[PDB]
């Protein structure tokens, strides 16, 4: 009808939100876009090493296993059992 | 029908689907995971078993479109006897589930094969 504005089209075409700085989506998988992983690539490692892991998704957690080795050190503890060696 | 004669077909049918779950590796499901890189997926961007509608549509009834009358085809197109076949019915059935009842893609060893 309106002569005047169409109620205002940076408010109504404020889909200008299809497009913006929507990188809200967009740039949420271009900074995974460079992701890791030690990181990155070697040393620690392409799998396996992994099967298994950071990534996936999932689930999960996680930890798992000390972090490590307690034990596993040679055996653990330590300085190193002991416990006997 | 029919009977009898819907065993050859089921034979080539499930061999493939039970190829799907032979020669895989796999990668998704997922679940576990993660569920849903390449694109990303690629693969559209979500939820595309419908041309599976048109392709599973495509095939069964251009298969039997057929039927040697084939019409489909068409015009032109430029724009005991259960016993052997029904226990080979069976040990197909099976090695779905041991295929499947544990991961296959072991890969426990042994040794190792690549690496």
């Amino acid at each position: 009808g309106v002569i005047e504005e169409y109620l205002e089209k940076s408010k109504t075409n404020k889909e200008l939100n299809d497009k913006k700085r929507l990188a809200t989506t967009g740039a949420n998988f271009a900074r995974a876009y460079t992701v890791e992983f030690g990181s990155c690539k070697f040393p620690e490692n392409f799998t396996g090493c992994q099967d298994l892991a950071k990534q996936k998704k999932v689930p999960f957690l996680s930890d798992d296993l000390d972090l490590e080795c307690e034990g596993k050190d040679k055996y653990k503890c330590g300085s190193n059992v002991f416990w006997k060696w | 029908w029919l009977a009898y004669g819907e065993i050859i077909n089921g034979r080539f049918a499930m061999l493939g689907a039970a190829g799907a779950i032979a020669p895989e590796i796999l990668g998704k499901a997922g679940l576990i995971p993660a569920e849903t890189t390449y694109t990303y997926w690629a693969d559209n961007y979500t939820l595309f078993v419908l041309e599976m509608a048109l392709m599973g549509f495509a095939e069964h009834r251009r298969l039997q479109d057929w039927y040697n009358p084939g019409s489909m085809g068409k015009q032109y197109f430029l724009g005991k006897e259960v016993k052997n076949g029904r226990l080979a019915m069976l040990a197909i059935l099976g090695y779905f589930i041991q295929g499947l009842v544990t991961g296959v893609g072991p890969y426990q060893n042994l040794l190792d094969h690549l690496a």
